[PDB]
């Protein structure tokens, strides 16, 4: 459903929400996954109130690829309701990447490739990630999470847009964002490349 | 599911558990006890019983009229059940959970520290009347503009201490089958002693409070008792009420709660109400809001807006955001909104001057 | 030869109503002497085209009778819902008793409302077509009418006071099972009828 | 799996409905079901045997009388006078030279649940609502504000405190519910056309005094005040007459917005009238200005309407097409609809 | 004769109204001159045939 | 099986062999109310073929009202 329908119009929503219905357990880990297509419509009204609901899951591979779903298909406009609900997500006392996997991901939706001059000032970002760093204490994935905002946050020069606006995809990303919805070792460092 | 499957197991020890106790309607009253092992029980299902009891209950830790537990065949004394009435109306008018503290206060000091010393003080330490006391007074009277009422309960509502206190809501006293509420609110006190002095507050105490009277024909009569009714509730010895009272009005009628209250209650203040000086607080309201533009005036608008409650001039300072978002101004300037400010204090003055010293005069 | 066109072309046509781009009538009434045939109007146009047949309240016991409590005309519009092309009427308040200048106002208003939130549950919102609701007066509230119609909405048609001509048949009409003979006069019979009503 | 085997002996054969009534906090559920037979239940499935909640119903067993479980039932008048659902096809584009109006409760009809971020951005908190008011008659264009409104979230539209009136208080009751189950179904919005209260005297049926009239309208804003209700439900409120009501209503909510509806101009007029004859195939000769130029305070419904007597003559000769020799000529009768009538 | 004379004391017999019907194949009925019950299928007659 | 139909439960009537009854003709004011009662209850009773041949349906509307008198 994901690959094999391509339209302006999403159209998929009776089946996208029939194979979830109808699908059997676990399987629902795996359904959102569909997200970084047909979602390119109107992301705003749909992606942040179906995934709302899974993002206080306890699971944490539903929750890995819940905050993974709306991933980069959801970080081309920013929002408000995003700067907010960034609240209380760090706070949690869950161990494993996931929880910095769902926070620092979820950074990135704000802009992509914009700033800092011109236009949004950095001084916010150096003060969340300087802030967020003091816990645990390593815990060294802070450390994987004050490079990661700023992999996307300083790169910048590259405008995308979505990838992409001629309508090509990623050919990269999605190979890559498919391996790790399994990460165990060292499979999330070779989608690190993006 | 895992939630579920437990769920559906131990039924096994349900069901064990069943047979004991499960007998235990109907809930019913008792009657009299002439001597030692008789006495009679009465039930609603219209079975009148004469019957005895079963060994675990002692004869002098029951009550007359007693809702218990029993056990049908027999007609046992199983156990006895403190409550009676009433239904969900009261779990609607019963309330509970905090929110809405002290911070929210518009400005006025004083206003509402005459009526914390009354409350709260007293709620602080039961104590400090040990010494002193005397009594913790009588009752409140409480009347104005809408700013702000009902919010000082709400500012009563997270800054209470102990138990979660009672609203009352009015058109729910009034009622249909005369003597509805007539049964509640003499019953609900005990629901309220039953908290143990956990306070209460009337809404619209006016309107159920109805005053005085036409020689024909109520129509009133039924809700004369009510008022009255409230009176004798009032005129009950007991507490009264170890939850004092807080009344929230509008007029000065209803006259004869309001002649009774020199009769019982105490402490009559006042609104708060609008100020030259607190309206930079309810301007203030909106300091930590938004970001103050380093050049926008509190005085400056204060001084330019006379008799302005709370209400309109705390969306006064919102209607900046209004034409801000449809303006596109990223922050507002003082002067953009007291443009539309002067504009919505006369657009809604042309019409309306809400006369509040009109409504209780 | 004008009420049909208010009841066959939404039953028969209405695909052509979009081809004059105009929606359902909303109502009708005939405002006259109370009066005679209008209400056999409702219900024989309502039997000629075999659409199903509606009144409003009803007294006590047709209320509580469909719910508990309400509003009440909602579970009425639900009713329309159940069986549709549908007739609902407006019986009666077609008289200059009921008035009272206040009294019956309010009695009224909601008898007036009646048709109003019911236009308001009509053209207001839900849907859709084959609904429709009648009225009748004779004066006074046919003026407070137009308190209610600054064209919004529903249809004005004039209750005609008897004339000769039905005279004639309709007693014709009535005079099919009684038993007389040919030789009776229709002149004299008819003409020395007027006025009075068509009872 | 085999729980599903077990327990429906336990169940079986059939169970009962009983009435959910007050709870021992040890949780033994004294009910009180037909008739007023009680019972005590822990039972350890299907609960949430908190959230059941006193004044409901429930699901008894004959032996011994266990709710093993429970439903929610409506159907009821409560929830058929809502709904449903409905969304009627007329949009905000069709009142056009009003739009200064709209553009105000654009922002209000908009920025709760659409575009909400620069309200928390400004964190200035204007969930006020919306009040309504304007002559002659109007509300159904503001209704065409209404039935565009239905692009979002969801909506009720009610009309006056006529359920209160009908018998003696009843309290706001059924208010109540309408205004709680808005909170079943928050977000959404919901609207009362043309308060009637006092505005209008007498009554249906049977009801009095004053006070408990003017009181079920005091409480209708006192429950809405509220203590303390964070519910949206964003509050729409209309009357044509801006006397009658307690003008207390303002301040608590709406605030900020009460419309003031215009009446058309004669360009407004112009550019209401051809949407309605955009359908309706005009003649050579019909023009709409000349017609419309002459006449002089006209409302949106007439000039909708006045099309309509053409509606009748060219379907009497069952023709698509109007006629102005008729339409001016007909238009007399409308005319002497508001001439006369 | 009688046996449905033996079968028909034991229990007696009503008629009921069907208000819902359940997932778990049960029905929602009323015996009228009490409170309602809530009974389950009754393999002849189909949820969706009433 | 059910009953023969029947000697019913109530009453019943009578109340004429077994008392009382009271003599109209002393009262003649009334006789144009009467008039109605003449021609709405003999006939009606005593002929059901009468109804067909006229073309009319015989009522059972009667009416009373005024008290006092
Ligand atoms: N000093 C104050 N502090 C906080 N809020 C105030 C103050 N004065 C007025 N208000 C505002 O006025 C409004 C009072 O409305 P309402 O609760 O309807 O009053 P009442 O319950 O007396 O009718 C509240 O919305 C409140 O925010
Ligand atoms: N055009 C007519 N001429 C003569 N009699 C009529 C005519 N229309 C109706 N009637 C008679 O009048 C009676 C009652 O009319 P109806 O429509 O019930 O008026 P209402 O509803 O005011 O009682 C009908 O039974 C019919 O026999
Ligand atoms: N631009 C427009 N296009 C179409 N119709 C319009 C326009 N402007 C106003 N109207 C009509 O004017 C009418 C006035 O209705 P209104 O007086 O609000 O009725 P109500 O009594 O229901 O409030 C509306 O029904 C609307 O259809």
């Amino acid at each position: 459903i994901a690959m094999g329908e391509e339209i302006g119009a999403e159209m998929a929503l009776r089946t996208f929400g029939h194979l979830l219905r109808y699908g059997e357990p676990t399987l629902r880990r795996a359904v959102p996954l569909a997200l970084a297509l047909i979602s390119v419509s109107n992301p705003r009204l749909n992606i942040l109130d179906t995934l709302s609901k899974f993002s206080h899951d306890a699971d944490p591979e539903v929750s890995y690829n819940s905050i993974f779903a709306m991933g980069m298909v959801g970080s081309g406009t920013n929002n408000a309701r995003l700067a907010a609900m960034l609240r209380q997500l760090a706070q949690y006392h869950a161990k494993d990447p996931n929880n910095l996997f769902m926070v620092r991901l979820a950074q990135g939706l704000t802009h992509l490739g914009k700033g800092t001059l011109t236009l949004c000032p950095y001084h916010s970002d150096r003060q969340l990630m300087s802030q967020v760093a003091v816990a645990g204490l390593l815990t060294v994935l802070v450390s994987f999470l004050d490079v990661r905002n700023i992999i996307l946050g300083k790169s910048h020069y590259v405008l995308y847009g979505l990838v992409a606006a001629m309508q090509p995809r990623m050919l990269v990303t999605f190979d890559e964002e498919l391996r790790p919805l399994p990460v165990s070792v060292r499979v999330g460092q070779a989608v690190d490349v993006v | 599911a895992p939630p579920a499957l437990w769920d559906l197991a131990a039924d096994k020890q349900t069901l064990q558990s069943e047979q004991p106790l499960q007998v235990a309607r109907c809930t019913k009253i008792i009657n009299a006890d002439s001597e030692d092992p008789k006495y009679i029980i009465n039930v609603k299902q219209f079975a009148k019983f004469v019957v005895d009891l079963s060994d675990q209950v002692a004869p002098t830790d029951i009550e007359e009229g007693m809702r218990v537990g029993v056990d049908r065949n027999k007609y046992q004394i199983h156990i006895p059940l403190p409550p009676k009435i009433d239904p969900t109306v009261t779990m609607m008018q019963v309330e509970e959970k905090p929110d809405v503290t002290y911070s929210d206060v518009g400005g006025c000091k004083e206003q509402i520290e005459k009526l914390r010393e009354v409350v709260e003080t007293p709620l602080l330490h039961p104590e400090r009347f040990v010494n002193l006391g005397i009594e913790p007074p009588k009752g409140v009277l409480l009347f104005g503009p809408p700013g702000t009422g009902k919010t000082l309960c709400a500012r009563a509502v997270a800054n209470r201490t102990d138990a979660c206190f009672i609203r009352v809501i009015g058109s729910e006293l009034v009622q249909k089958y005369v003597g509805e509420g007539a049964r509640m609110v003499r019953e609900l006190f005990e629901m309220a002693r039953t908290k143990k002095a956990c306070l209460i507050f009337f809404d619209e105490i006016d309107a159920i409070g109805g005053a005085r009277f036409d020689d024909g024909a109520g129509g009133d009569n039924e809700v004369q008792r009510t008022m009255l009714e409230l009176i004798n509730q009032l005129d009950g010895f007991d507490p009264r009420g170890n939850i004092k009272v807080l009344m929230a009005t509008n007029r000065p009628d209803t006259l004869d709660p309001a002649l009774m209250r020199p009769g019982r209650l105490d402490r009559k203040i006042e609104f708060s109400l609008p100020d030259l000086e607190g309206r930079t607080h309810i301007f203030k309201i909106h300091a930590r809001s938004m970001s103050v533009e380093r050049d926008i005036r509190f005085e400056l608008l204060a001084r330019l807006c006379p008799n302005s409650t709370g209400a309109e001039i705390r969306s006064v300072c919102t209607e900046a955001g209004m034409f801000a978002i449809r303006a596109r101004r990223k922050i507002a300037t003082e002067k953009d909104f007291l443009e539309a400010v002067n504009k919505v204090i006369k657009s809604y003055a042309k019409f309306s001057a809400t006369p509040r010293y009109m409504t209780y005069n | 030869k004008e009420i049909k066109e208010v009841i066959e072309l939404p039953v028969k046509h209405p695909e052509l109503f979009e081809a004059l781009g105009i929606a359902q009538p909303k109502g009708v009434l005939l405002y006259g002497p109370p009066g005679t045939g209008k209400t056999l109007l409702a219900r024989a146009v309502a039997h000629h085209t075999d659409c199903t047949f509606i009144r409003v309240s009803g007294s006590e016991l047709v209320q509580k009778f469909i719910g508990e409590g309400a509003r009440m005309v909602r579970e009425l519009f639900v009713m329309a819902r159940e069986h549709a092309p549908s007739i609902i009427f407006m019986d009666e308040i077609d008289s200059i008793g009921s008035s009272r200048l206040e009294g019956g106002s309010g009695g009224d208003s909601e008898v007036q409302r009646t048709m109003l939130e019911l236009l308001n549950q009509l053209d207001g919102f839900e849907a859709t077509k084959n609904i429709k609701v009648i009225m009748a007066t004779n004066r006074i509230d046919i003026l407070d009418s137009a308190l209610l119609r600054p064209g919004r909405i529903d249809r004005k048609i004039e209750f005609p006071p008897p004339n000769e001509e039905a005279r004639l048949d309709i007693l014709k009409i009535h005079s099919r099972k009684m038993n007389l003979t040919r030789g009776i006069n229709l002149r004299k019979i008819a003409e020395l009828m007027p006025g009075a009503s068509g009872a | 799996e085999e729980e599903r085997s077990k327990v429906d002996d336990l169940r079986g054969t059939p169970m009962s409905v009983g009435t959910l009534e007050e709870i021992i906090d040890d949780n033994h559920a004294i009910v009180s079901t037909s008739v007023g037979s009680e019972h005590y239940v822990s039972i350890l499935s299907f609960v949430d045997k908190d959230l059941l909640e006193p004044g409901c119903s429930v699901l008894l067993n004959h032996k011994v009388h266990a709710v093993i479980g429970v439903l929610m039932d409506d159907t009821d008048p409560l929830v058929t006078v809502m709904k449903v659902e409905k969304a009627p096809q007329e949009t905000y584009a069709d009142i056009g030279g009003l739009d200064n109006q709209i553009q105000e409760i654009k922002e209000s009809v908009e920025l709760p649940l659409t575009h909400p971020e620069y309200y928390e951005e400004m964190g200035i908190k204007p969930p006020k609502g919306v009040i309504l008011y304007g002559p002659p008659g109007t509300g159904k264009t503001l209704l065409a504000k209404a039935v565009a409104n239905q692009t979002s979230a969801t909506f009720l539209r009610v009309v006056g405190s006529e359920l209160i009136q009908k018998y003696l208080g009843d309290g706001p009751k059924l208010v109540r519910e309408l205004f709680r189950v808005a909170e079943e179904h928050a977000p959404s919005i919901v609207f009362i056309d043309e308060i009637d209260a006092i505005g209008t005297k007498r009554y249906d049926s049977n009801s009095g005094g004053e006070r408990e009239i003017q009181r079920t309208m005091l409480e209708l804003l006192n429950q809405l005040d509220g203590f303390d209700s964070r519910g949206d439900v964003k509050v729409i409120m209309a009357t044509n007459r801006i006397e009658t009501l307690d003008p207390a209503l303002i301040r608590p909510g709406r605030i900020d917005r009460k419309i003031e509806f215009p009446l058309p101009d004669e360009k407004t007029k112009k550019r209401i009238f051809q949407i309605h004859t955009s359908r309706m195939t005009l003649a050579d000769d019909v023009t709409l200005d000349d017609l419309i130029m002459a006449k002089d305070d006209l409302s949106g419904a007439d000039i909708k309407a006045i099309c309509t007597e053409a509606g009748l003559m060219a379907l009497r000769e069952r023709r698509m097409k109007v006629t102005n020799e008729d339409f001016k000529k007909s238009k007399e009768n409308v005319l002497y609809k508001k001439q006369e009538g | 004769l009688r046996e449905e004379l033996q079968l028909l004391q034991e229990q007696g017999s009503y008629v009921g109204e069907v208000v819902r019907a359940m997932d778990k194949k049960k029905v929602l009925v009323k015996v009228h001159p009490e409170g309602k019950f809530v009974v389950d299928v009754d393999k002849n007659i189909d949820i969706n045939d009433v | 099986d059910v009953l023969p139909p029947e000697a019913d439960s109530s009453i019943m009537m009578l109340t004429s062999d077994q008392k009382p009854d009271v003599m109209y003709a002393d009262i003649g004011g009334m006789d144009i109310q009467k008039q109605e009662v003449r021609e709405a209850v003999e006939l009606p009773l005593t002929h059901f073929e009468l109804y067909k041949q006229i073309g009319i349906d015989p009522p059972r509307g009667v009416l009373m009202y005024g008290p006092p008198g």
